[PDB]
């Protein structure tokens, strides 16, 4: 039960990875609703570069669309559909 | 095909998911997800009626996204459709804009005014202002703030500033007055 | 290629999501040494609550062993096996 | 089985992988991670010599994680073993404790001494210190932060104080005198 090495760099290195991000993270104006789920999955630029003096960033960016129930507090609600930006490519890059 | 269950901050309430069935004693149950629970009556707190429907105060499931009942009956199982749980608030504490006391501003000199609104949690707030902008959320409270900006001041932006807060079914406000002087001397 | 709502939902709850931890984020003190990989995969409690006063936390834990290159910066290195903290089981609970 | 190639933080240097081969002629080329690339010779800057290895500058590959020499021979494609890439530092621009100006304190009065290096990137760094404690990470230039922590401070505890930091190959240090006077009156 121990992980090999050249496994833990393939499996780490900078790559968009799926991410839990806050929906308020995306919309922060939108403080009149509230939203459930209130967080989606989506694919980030995630893990490290092999040198400190880069960063792990997209290349391809590309918004998903999923369906979110918005609320207004004791006015309603409804189930729509909102699009979330997404990481495609993910590249490291100097800072 | 799905169904909707509201809540309070002040939980502790009774609610009834209209699980309705004819059989006057039924094996029926209430599961839960998310996290994956069933409940099942004890007459002292939890119940179901064949009428009524299925019984639970608030409070007990609360956590959880979406609830329906279950049957078991002999070769398959039959069960509801999905309730959404929604816990929602309306208590706003207080609302106040930084500063509280008066200003006394020059022409051309940006304004800045902070609104700030505490209110319990789950709530949802609307900002309105009245006078002669940008807003964002931020213990069992939470605080929205509302900030309105103006650059270019005149002389005639020397009215009385509004800022009110509205959660739903309840609503605050603060106020200061604010003079733009003519550059001095 | 619009996601489905109780898909969402599930897809995003409090639960042991893979996520991508700086080593140095656990072992702050080795500023002597440097680690490559400079990070590793592991699995934390991620996703969301029903409720603004619960908040997602673990409820079970236990590290795990991974294969790291210990670099002492013009004096060595060498492959050794580093232990992680990681999370079994989540919850979402009182703040 | 693996090897091993250092870089300096001053790239556009010259390295050369031991891809020693006997064909004086072979289409053989550098394949790398991450992320998967794959170099070849071009006479200029890139070159691949039969008994000397694969050659290339530095800063074309300082980004990958591992490299390995692979040639394409009709059947099958032999490579050689991998080869870990690894940037290395060793400029530490200064070092200075806060405060440096001496320091007068009182006998139970705590003390903390923030030590400061500021060195390139890729730079390790020890700290060692001289005097009658933790530390951290924090441009293309590092920060790390070595603070020293005593609370009951005696009297003896009035020497001088010296942070010193070792990047390696190189070392820097800065100081401050500090005096325990004992409860005035």
């Amino acid at each position: 039960e121990v992980v090999k090495f050249m496994d833990v760099y393939q499996r780490s290195y900078c790559h968009p990875i799926e991410t839990l991000v806050d929906i308020f993270q995306e919309y922060p104006d939108e403080i009149e609703y509230i939203f459930k789920p209130s967080c989606v999955p989506l694919m980030r630029c995630g893990g490290c570069c092999n040198d400190e003096g880069l960063e792990c960033v997209p290349t391809e960016e590309s918004n998903i669309t999923m369906q979110i129930m918005r609320i207004k507090p004791h006015q309603g609600q409804h189930i729509g559909e909102m699009s979330f930006l997404q990481h495609n490519k993910c590249e490291c890059r100097p800072k | 095909q799905h169904g909707v269950v509201y809540i309070t901050e002040n939980k502790n309430k009774t609610v009834v998911i209209p699980c309705l069935g004819s059989i006057s004693n039924l094996n029926v149950s209430l599961c839960a997800r998310y996290p994956e629970k069933r409940f099942v009556p004890d007459g002292n707190r939890i119940s179901w009626d064949s009428k009524k429907g299925f019984t639970i105060p608030s409070y007990m499931i609360s956590y959880a996204g979406m609830v329906f009942c279950e049957a078991k009956i002999n070769d398959e199982s039959y069960q509801s459709i999905m309730y959404i749980v929604v816990v929602v608030g309306y208590r706003i504490y207080d609302v106040v804009l930084s500063p509280s006391h008066g200003i006394e501003l020059s022409v051309g000199e940006k304004l800045v005014l902070n609104c700030t609104a505490r209110t319990e949690l789950n709530v949802g707030i609307d900002f309105n202002w009245e006078y002669p902008l940008v807003n964002r959320d931020l213990s069992e409270m939470k605080k929205f703030l509302s900030t309105l900006t103006i650059d270019g001041v005149t002389r005639s932006d020397q009215g009385l500033y509004t800022c009110a807060a509205s959660s739903g079914l309840m609503t605050k406000k603060n106020s200061t007055f604010v003079r733009v002087h003519e550059k001095p001397f």
